[PDB]
């Protein structure tokens, strides 16, 4: 899986 | 309804009587919840994103309780900041991006063009900015520290840069460096006016 989340 | 792109899409959430807050991320394949504990089977995996990998346990067919929706599905559990909802469930409850509409069951990638270049880019409301792989922009750029997998990673920061997206312009901060996929972030995205939508 590919879980892309940035802050 | 229709969910904001302004600031992050978080939702609360419920899984059997455990109320979380989570993100609502098309950049996600999967759906990937902070550690509890879920009854039944599960396996070991590996995801990916900014930063590298992070071990999880995979558990199937977990009800999630979205915004007055019934998913059931593929659920992630690892140590990560944010519960995040992916496109796993995402497509279940019917949520489409637009500002014409895009669905969820393939991942949202589009063409951009930035400084006469085309390259794809993933449509991620679940990145506050937007990242590009590595690549020379033109300008002044600051050097920069972004949260990833197993910490911080650096990044170049350009300002003002005019990128084109489905046919819109939009003028913005590009940050570039070592993710996996070029992500256009909620910074551009509110530009080019992409809201969620069920």
């Amino acid at each position: 899986a590919t879980i892309m989340m940035q802050r | 309804p229709q969910i904001t792109l302004w600031k992050r899409p978080l939702v609360t959430i419920r899984i059997g009587g455990q109320l979380k807050e989570a993100l609502l991320n098309t950049g996600s394949d999967f759906t990937v919840l902070e550690e509890m504990n879920l009854p039944g089977k599960w396996k070991p995996k590996m995801i990916r994103g900014i930063g590298g990998f992070i071990k999880v346990r995979q558990y199937d067919q977990i009800p999630v309780e979205i915004l007055g929706h019934k998913a059931i599905g593929t659920v992630l559990v690892g140590p990560t900041p944010v519960n995040i909802i992916g496109r796993n469930l995402l497509t279940q409850i019917g949520m489409t991006l637009n500002f014409p509409q895009i669905t969820l069951w393939k991942r949202p990638l589009v063409t951009i063009r930035i400084g006469g270049q085309l390259k794809e880019a993933l449509l991620n409301t679940g990145s506050d900015d937007t990242v590009l792989e590595e690549m020379n922009l033109p300008g002044k750029w600051k050097p920069k520290m972004i949260g990833g997998i197993g910490g911080f990673i650096k990044v170049r920061q350009y300002d003002q840069i005019p990128v084109e997206i489905l046919g819109h312009k939009a003028i913005g901060t590009v940050l570039v460096g070592p993710t996996p996929v070029n992500i256009i972030g909620r910074n551009l995205l509110t530009q080019i006016g992409m809201t969620l939508n069920f």
